């Protein structure tokens, strides 16, 4: 019993740990002495005051793109959308310049899908504030844990929770994982659904880590990672900043 | 209710085991003389390779061991008691409760003075009594003034203490030269953040885990588990705290 | 001797907090509809604002 | 709003920050009770003791 | 006093500026203390300070309703000066520089005119 604690709390943690059982069990102790007799209840507050987060560094960085209703009839999105799936096994990049829909696109995309299909996106600009301290969105350990607890939340898999001193690698491996389990739970009610990742404004995201002295974003690391089959990643940027997240030549544009 | 009464048993360990976890650190001093402390029974090596005495061994919450693990040859030895009553803590005992912890203490004395003779003994023994309550004033100068060889002023706190002992006269002199009182100690919710507080004075900077360790490891003593070896050494508390040696000397001359 | 039966008293804590700390990880689950345990005594609000059932109380490990 | 403090359930810094608003309620109800000692009041000293911190962890640069 | 280029007395980590001026508006009163956790990144203390300014904000104004809260950071320049001279780029003001705070506060920094653009400020900002 010792030990079997441990490999079952190793899941919901990115990697190994040896506190988390200490911890777990000091709150469980301390809820029966004296001092707790007025309110013997244990909580998910509680539970993760005891792990030591709190509900932001679960969804550190929410969705934020603008909806609109007017929509003019525009005939080549039915197209592009088809045109990605059946090119699979390649990262896919759409780019266009400034002012011409790429975000509204991005918007309208998930429903041309085939049925049971499911897509997640990550909107890497905010409304400007992705510049300022307390706001940014280009880490690993920012955009990686908001898209496996969005999985998660849906209902496909285990929820991702961060430690801190956690390295770049463990990271990948723990959402690389998840990708897998949630693609069986798509495919096994129907033959032919998808899980597609879609990342707006991938060009904001070097451009703010070059600012800071950093030189490796997470989508100039993932965008050549190989991803489990039936997965689909598409990137929008501008046509002459494409150059920075420097695709392989495999690569379709 | 009943529930107070089994919820009021656990205080009593946590207590003991905090109190005992600031004793530990003693072991780590470069230039003291400690060498050993066991937990919840005397040292199996106490008499050498000869057989263990077990006379009044349920009485030891903590032995404390001095130059050597060995009655024969150690410079000194204390043996103690702990209470911790939780609703009372302004209350004085009464001399009735010492009862208890006395007559043990005499019968341990009688048969360690059967095999070494008393003019050794009396140079190395004492017996303490660690409370969270204030103790009986006149009881105390009872004690003081049979052990100093003097009319007492409180002949029936003296009558009680006879009774209690089983002696009298100067063969109880000596044995009220190795009794200490020590009442009044910090409670649960104060003993629980000392620990802290001197633990921060070996470690460059604060903590808030070595405090736990320090107690976890003395808990995982106090089962049956470790009933073969109950002994707390410099190296255990290293490597609880997580280092060794070469660690205090990375670089020598 | 005696000091075992004081020692074999502390292993039943120990399993019983180990035992439960397994099962407190299952509040963390995004989909699922546990809400609450309680240890050694029932929720005070089990039956809302009325005074609580105190008969075969000290039976409750968890609940 | 001109007397009271509340705790929101974030912005707060992980492990000993986040008690604080609970110690110091503790410390002011523990002392109210427990008359029966030499002197009931407070002073700065049980309020640092109480915290856990010493006054350079809170002050580590004056003007 | 001249000491902040010395390794035990530096000055321009967040981890010590933030501490400092959140620990003086929590002893007046204002606010619950804020107190450090090693390991912790610079993003959490940011928003950890932004909260502890919209404490105090609010219980100032139930009382005046126009009254202000003024933080003022004298020698700016040379937090950044002894932030180079050691191979970083980033004190703290030249981020607190570029944030956007509650209402009813105002940020006045004091610097040399020819050092003026350590500090690079954006086009919003008043001289
Ligand atoms: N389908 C559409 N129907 C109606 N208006 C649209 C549509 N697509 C784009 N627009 C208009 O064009 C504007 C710009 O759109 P959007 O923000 O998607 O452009 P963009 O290419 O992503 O821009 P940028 O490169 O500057 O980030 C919208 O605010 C809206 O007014
Ligand atoms: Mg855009």
């Amino acid at each position: 019993q010792r030990n079997i604690l441990l490999r079952e709390s190793a899941g919901y943690l990115p990697d190994l740990d040896t506190e988390a059982p200490l911890k777990l069990k000091e709150l469980v102790n301390r809820k029966a002495l004296t001092e707790s007799a007025a309110n013997p209840s244990i909580t998910r507050m509680d539970v993760l005051r005891a792990l030591g987060v709190d509900e932001t560094d679960l969804f550190p960085a929410p969705c934020r793109i603008e909806r609109i209703e007017n929509s003019v009839s525009r005939t080549q999105e039915a197209t592009l959308v088809q045109r990605v799936v059946e090119a699979f096994g390649a990262p896919v990049i759409i780019h266009a310049d400034a002012g011409v829909g790429k975000s509204i696109f991005s918007t309208h995309i998930e429903e041309h899908l085939p049925t049971g299909s499911v897509s997640i996106l990550y909107d890497c600009f905010g409304l400007g504030q992705y510049r300022n301290a307390s706001s940014y969105r280009h880490h690993h350990r920012t955009a990686l844990v908001q898209m496996a607890n969005e999985m998660a939340s849906r209902g496909l898999c285990h929820p991702l929770i961060p430690n801190a001193g956690t390295g770049i690698s463990q990271y990948m491996r723990a959402f690389l994982h998840r990708l897998s389990q949630s693609i069986s739970i798509l495919r096994a009610s129907e033959p032919l659904a998808v899980l597609c990742i879609i990342i707006d404004a991938a060009d904001n995201a070097q451009m703010a880590a070059e600012e800071i002295g950093e030189t490796r974003s997470f989508i100039k690391d993932l965008i050549r990672e190989k991803l489990p089959d039936g997965v689909c990643l598409v990137a929008l940027c501008r046509p002459y900043r494409r150059e920075l997240l420097d695709p392989p030549p495999e690569a379709l544009t | 209710s009943d529930s107070l009464l089994v919820r009021t048993s656990r205080d009593g360990d946590q207590f003991h085991y905090l109190w005992a976890a600031r004793r530990a650190l003693r072991l780590l001093e470069p230039q003291s003389t400690l060498v050993a402390l066991t937990i919840e029974g005397a040292s199996t090596t106490e008499m050498g390779s000869q057989p263990v005495v077990e006379d009044g061994e349920e009485l030891i919450d903590i032995a404390e061991y001095y130059g050597s693990n060995e009655l024969a040859t150690a410079t000194t030895v204390r043996y103690m008691q702990l209470k911790h009553s939780t609703m009372h803590s302004d209350t004085p005992f009464p001399p009735s409760g010492l009862q208890k912890t006395i007559e043990g203490f005499a019968t341990r004395y009688k048969a360690l003075i059967q095999k070494i003779p008393v003019e050794t003994l009396r140079t190395k023994l004492e017996f303490w009594f660690v409370t969270n309550r204030p103790v009986s004033s006149s009881f105390s100068e009872a004690i003081n003034d049979a052990a100093n060889q003097h009319v007492t002023r409180h002949p029936h706190d003296l009558a009680k203490l006879e009774k209690f002992t089983g002696l009298q006269g100067a063969e109880l002199s000596i044995f009220c030269q190795l009794l200490h009182i020590e009442g009044q100690q910090d409670d649960l919710w104060s003993q629980r953040n000392i620990l802290l507080r001197e633990s921060a004075g070996y470690l460059p900077d604060l903590d808030t885990e070595a405090p736990l360790k320090l107690k976890e490891l003395v808990n995982r003593k106090a089962l049956t588990e470790s009933a073969a070896n109950p002994s707390i050494t410099r190296m255990d508390v290293l490597r609880a705290l997580g280092v060794d040696e070469t660690d205090l000397f990375p670089a020598p001359c």
